[PDB]
């Protein structure tokens, strides 16, 4: 009744994918075999969103997994829950992109997508009434941002009245594992600035910071971080899923956070993460979630919303709690802090609330949240590009294969237009 | 005989239309299956099937499945007509411009189907019972299309519409001020009168009168559903004078264009506080009046009352009424018009109040609910255009209405008549 | 007759409410054992490093 | 013919299932109040004179 | 002493045969072995041999033999009579010609053989119930010369046809425009009763009613065989008000050239829903009238009703049937011709409706059949003349046609039939 489909491209946006679908499997009850062994009868209620149906009581997911280099889905494939997915589904190349966005855009994923949107067409064609689209990728290499801003064109052509839902790992300052990091972030923003309806920015340093001073973790792999952008993934969508008191679901926010169509960039958070240090003291209560909400360490982007002001704040929450005592609480925020909200929006903050919380937690919530504070992202990518460009250092190749040196111009003026746009309003 | 049609739509109708139909079911005896266990007081809200089971005279409608499909599987299942439970597909999501204009015009000839063939059962009708909120634009979409049609089906019937009104500290949506503006077109000029309720009032009086620490969203129903069903007892019970749905929309209503009471209910007691306290009807006429009871968030104080209606239900003598009538035109706090010293109208009747299983509310003899109209509204919408106007000066959210088939220009139409509106209590509030 | 109704119901809920808290209680004692698993886990693969 | 009977076993879990099945309607027994044959029984009002 | 004789060619009316005389052996008792365990109401349809025997009075005729031969091997077999079941070799192909030119002729003296036979055991004939589709090449091209040998043979008899209609939208052959066209050339002149059904409508029964989303071809043709045993229940038993089959001629056929009514049952609903409502005669006869029942895809709303037939079944009675039909000429939708004051007509029967074992129908105690003569036609005639058109002017699938004895002048001449008839439905809708 209300299907997504869900794409995976790149290595970034493939390990964190393939960790959400045994995030929800769990929810859902389904085993690694694909068999339904689950416990309640709400769960099964809404299984038609995400997943598509078997032969045997089995359920598969709607998901479609694409990458250049058949290396990457072989781990996945591999995998705990690797054995859930179609093998039909697994469109994959044979020569790597060489995190090159010229590759990925005109010379090498051009040939694939042909085949990409064909496991799309029929995945998309099957359902009765389609509300949106997700997408996994990331601002930094030539895959995850050569064939996912690629997608997101030809889909929004095909589809033009639903949503997309990308969520993006953003290039970091000071990490800067690749040394063309800041071209391809431009040349990639300059497409899901007109083409997405809804793009999450996750930082690796944020996500870093937050294991240290909140989960007090020792050894922070790459299996903790996606643990962590996975529960907030299931926190947007649980209003589809589940019954509530006052849902909303992804067209619902769609409305609420965009006043303008040029921003639509939004930092998220985690409400309960705790540490074993102090869980088992740890007191839980709907004005103690809140104290958590709007701390900074707890956003996922290296963006501090006292450097700017919020425009739009929601918070979906998980469990059985008392409605009264949310929204004073959710009130309180705004009127003793008011120097951090605009002046010309009454009642920025908006709220949600579900009964099924997350598994094995009493209480849980999601945070959201538009803040003027992004600009600061968009101006440290925009002087990184200005500074190797004037030298035309590790650019030709990019010319090497029909990519002008008029378009990289094109895009740091957009660029510059939404810092611009942000400062205006604030 | 005499009956009443009630549809619920959008989310906040349903949850109290919930708890209505299971404060309904104790009143006359019947069990949540449909069936009396092993009278015409039920004919005002059920019809009875030859075979013996009783079903409701309302129709559930909403344009998403996920708040309807629980009552399919709930303990209610077995009451309703499964195709009364009318359900879309896609929500309109706070979009004025889509439950009106294009996903509110896929389900209106099986919503009005209905009404037909409930109405064709009937055999004389006295009005309608909408449930709706004003923040979401199913609830406001929807309803502005549905009374329209009902309005040009229907002439003269009785309309009565309950709607929750946005309370101004307590909101959840942010595009909620564009709505509510945009909802009050049609409660101009299709509606007869519009009951006037809003949630932030209720959080405190729960939280003043009961003790209630963390009041919820179950627990608020439960005070709006004793007073839909205050109204409506003088319909299936007698009493010593009886009001029928069109005898008070006559009383209320000045002029075609203020028709917004404010309700209350009293008393709005716990069960630990009133095992101890002597009630009688002298207390709980003040108690109507008080400035802290009433369930709109607005200083009745500021603005002039110009027509009241109280009715008492229970065990009430008519002498002792007239006692609590005569007590309060002698205070000098509660202030009326100069041009209607007839401002009261009474009904007693013979039925007491109910009680409800896990609820909160008290056993109590007697109890009463006031409406009462008055123009302490007047703050509570020279407030809701400034909200309005703020957002507006930026064009601020528009990009949304407009695409989906709404123009510009009806903002500026629907900002011209709140000016129309606002000035109207200020023209009639001066005394000549 | 309005006694034993309000008792009937108060009953259904209860039964209903039960099942509830009951389904939603049995989560927490197998992270627990998890994560004891896990420490086991921690210490004997630094042993065997060693 | 058995292990068909195992896998429409498995396979009546469905939402399809549920709703549609071949040339038939859903299951009415969670509708009606149980124990009432559907065939035997009479549905309307009776008229007496 | 009053008797009908049933014709079935083709698949579609050999089809419903199945489930047509299926459903007289429940309402008379009689076995499918044929044998009646422990009465004139059955002399009709069934004549009984000395024996114990009870044998139907139908004939069975197709070209093809793969659906009759499993008739001769099912549990039907011990029923009908092994020389009513008449077969060929080859089918008519989806071909007019082959039908009524080629193939048609070398098996028709067996056919006429046997008409001739039962009528020889009757002593009253009433009309003929010959069962067809219009699409296929045995539906349109057997049926067209059987009647010409048979009107030739009975003069004054009735024959009354159920033909199904070719959809809109859906069709299963190509040739179905060329191939009803045909048909029309005759049942203009030779038929006096042709009813209409299509397969799009009672789709969309199943799908809302009866709440079927996976319907197949029993499930259609249980619902046909309803309307037909309803319309013949006045001849099998005691009514109130009864009507003969020579009876509703003169009702329904105003004009020559315009004899093609709609059925129309109700209340069709499922198990389900018919304990929840409560069925009176004043409902389903307002369910007749509402568009989204009739049994054929027109919208009655465009055009005017000439006659209307209702015929009731069960516990009825006539006060409740023109106290509800007076209600219908007050209302202003439902328009009729000017120069028809009076169009209805009433049939009550003392019998209440039969449900099989294993089907999806309610058993309710009344039921009422409508059979409405309307100018509804002339638009669904409108687009099979446009589907003509477009395949003749570029002379597509005409040389199979011509390869077995058919001219290509026909075509134009069958053509020019439906420039006529369509013509004459706006002759008639004029107002005077
Ligand atoms: N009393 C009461 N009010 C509610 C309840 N649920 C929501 N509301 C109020 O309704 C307002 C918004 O309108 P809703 O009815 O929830 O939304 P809607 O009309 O269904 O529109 P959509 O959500 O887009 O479908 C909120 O501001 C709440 O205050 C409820 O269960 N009880
Ligand atoms: N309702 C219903 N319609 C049928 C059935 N069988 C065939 N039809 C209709 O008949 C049309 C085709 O014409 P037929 O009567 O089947 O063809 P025919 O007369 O048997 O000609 P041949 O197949 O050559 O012998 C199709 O478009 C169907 O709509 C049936 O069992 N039930
Ligand atoms: N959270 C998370 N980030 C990762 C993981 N693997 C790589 N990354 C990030 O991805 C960035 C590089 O992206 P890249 O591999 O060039 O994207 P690709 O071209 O699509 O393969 C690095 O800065 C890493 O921080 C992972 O497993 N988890
Ligand atoms: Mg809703
Ligand atoms: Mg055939």
């Amino acid at each position: 009744m209300r299907e997504i489909v869900h794409l995976q491209a790149g290595q970034c946006g493939n390990q964190i994918g393939a960790k959400f679908w045994e995030v929800i499997s769990d929810e859902h009850g389904i085993d690694p075999t694909g068999t339904y062994h689950g416990d309640s009868d709400l769960q099964l209620e809404r299984i038609n969103v995400y997943y598509n149906e078997a032969t045997g009581g089995k359920y598969v997911p709607r998901a479609v997994l694409v990458d250049l280099e058949p290396g990457t889905m072989d781990s996945v494939r591999s995998g705990p829950f690797g054995q859930i997915f179609r093998p039909d589904n697994f469109v994959f190349g044979q020569s790597g992109a060489g995190n090159n966005w010229a590759k990925g855009h005109y010379t090498e994923g051009a040939e694939l997508v042909d085949s990409v949107l064909d496991v799309v067409r029929k995945e998309a064609e099957s359902c009765d009434c389609l509300q949106g689209f997700q997408l996994t990728h990331s601002l930094g290499g030539g895959t995850g941002s050569g064939m996912g801003t690629l997608l997101i064109s030809k889909i929004r052509e095909e589809y033009p009245d639903r949503i997309m839902n990308t969520f993006s790992v953003v290039p970091s300052p000071k990490v800067s594992d690749t040394v063309v990091e800041p071209y391809n972030a431009t040349l990639s923003v300059h497409q899901l600035v007109e083409n997405t309806d809804e793009t999450y920015c996750i930082d690796n340093e944020a996500l870093y910071d937050i294991c240290f001073r909140t989960l007090k973790l020792t050894t922070p792999t790459y299996g903790d971080l996606n643990h962590l952008v996975s529960a907030t993934m299931s926190g947007v969508t649980t209003c589809l899923r589940f019954p509530g008191q006052l849902n909303a679901d992804l067209r619902k926010l769609a409305v609420n956070m965009v006043p303008f169509p040029r921003l639509h960039f939004f930092m998220p958070g985690f409400a309960p993460l705790t540490s074993r240090g102090s869980q088992q003291y740890r007191a839980l209560t709907v004005p103690e979630l809140t104290q958590q909400m709007f701390d900074a360490k707890n956003m996922m982007a290296a963006c501090d919303p006292r450097h700017g002001r919020y425009l739009t704040v929601a918070a979906v929450f998980r469990g059985r709690m008392s409605m009264k005592e949310v929204d004073e609480q959710m009130l309180n925020v705004q009127n003793k802090n008011s120097s951090y909200f605009v002046e010309w929006i009454p009642n920025n903050v908006k709220t949600a609330v579900c009964d099924i919380p997350p598994r094995g937690l009493k209480m849980s919530a999601t945070f959201i949240g538009n803040s003027t504070a992004i600009q600061e992202l968009f101006k440290r990518i925009s002087e990184q590009f200005t500074a190797m460009f004037r030298r035309k250092a590790f650019l030709h190749w990019y010319t090497g294969e029909g990519m002008d040196e008029m378009e990289f111009t094109e895009a740091e003026s957009n660029m510059n237009d939404l810092v611009s746009e942000y400062q205006q309003y604030q | 005989m005499r009956e009443c049609i009630s549809i619920h739509v959008g989310q906040a109708g349903v949850q109290i239309g919930n708890a209505c139909w299971e404060l309904y079911c104790l009143e006359h005896g019947i069990q949540p299956d449909g069936q009396m266990p092993s009278d015409d007081s039920f004919n005002t809200f059920f019809s009875e099937t030859g075979a013996g089971k009783h079903v409701p005279r309302a129709v559930f409608v909403d344009l998403e499945p996920t708040v309807i499909d629980e009552v399919r599987t709930g303990t209610y299942r077995q009451l309703f007509h499964p195709e009364q439970l009318i359900t879309g597909k896609e929500d309109a999501a706070n979009n004025y411009a889509r439950g009106h204009y294009t996903i509110g015009k896929e389900i209106i000839d099986l919503v009005l189907d209905r009404i037909r063939k409930l109405a064709d059962q009937c055999t004389g009708l006295q009005g309608f019972l909408v449930f709706h909120s004003f923040g979401g634009g199913t609830g406001s979409g929807f309803t502005s299309l549905l009374m329209e049609r009902l309005s040009v089906d229907y002439g003269k019937k009785s309309k009565l519409e309950f709607s929750i009104y946005p309370a101004p500290q307590v909101s959840t949506a942010v595009v909620e001020p564009y709505n509510s503006i945009l909802t009050t077109h049609t409660t101009l000029e299709h509606s007869d009168c519009a009951f006037m309720v809003d949630n932030e009032a209720i959080y405190d009086i729960c939280r003043r009168n009961l003790d209630i620490e963390r009041p919820t969203y179950t627990n608020l129903n439960r005070l709006i559903g004793q007073i839909v069903s205050s109204i409506t007892a003088s319909l299936r019970f007698d009493g010593a004078l009886n009001v029928d749905l069109t005898e008070f929309q006559t009383n209320l209503v000045p002029y075609p264009r203020i028709h917004f009471p404010l309700a209350t209910y009293a008393p709005v007691i716990s069960a630990e506080k009133a095992y101890h306290e002597q009630l009688s009807v002298a207390e709980i006429t003040n108690a109507c009046f008080e400035p802290a009871n009433q369930m709109v968030k607005c200083d009745p104080r500021h603005g002039k009352y110009m027509a009241c209606c109280l009715l008492y239900r229970g065990d009430v003598v008519p002498k002792d009424v007239n006692a609590a009538i005569a007590t309060i035109k002698t205070k000098r706090t509660i202030q009326f018009v100069d041009w209607c010293p007839t401002g009261f109208k009474v009904g007693i009747n013979y039925q007491p109040p109910t009680v409800v299983p896990g609820g909160d509310l008290a056993k109590v003899q007697r109890a009463v609910c006031m409406l009462s109209n008055t123009t302490a509204i007047a703050e509570a919408w020279a407030r809701l255009d400034h909200k309005f106007d703020l957002m507006y000066a930026k064009r601020a959210f528009v990009h949304w209405y407009v695409g989906e088939g709404m123009e510009e220009g009806e903002f500026s139409e629907a900002r011209e008549d709140m000016a129309a509106l606002e000035k109207d209590y200020e023209e009639v509030g001066v005394d000549s | 007759l309005q006694n034993a109704l309000t008792q009937k119901l108060e009953e259904m809920l209860r039964q209903r409410e039960d099942l509830e808290q009951v389904r939603q209680e049995l989560y927490q004692e197998e992270q627990a054992e998890i994560y004891k698993s896990k420490l086991k886990e921690e210490a004997e693969k630094k042993l065997r490093k060693q | 013919t058995f292990q068909q009977k195992i896998k429409d076993k498995k396979e009546s879990i469905y939402l399809s299932n549920r709703r549609a099945p071949l040339g038939k309607s859903h299951d009415q027994a969670p509708g009606l109040p149980k124990g009432m044959d559907t065939t035997n029984t009479t549905f309307g009002t009776a008229v007496i004179k």
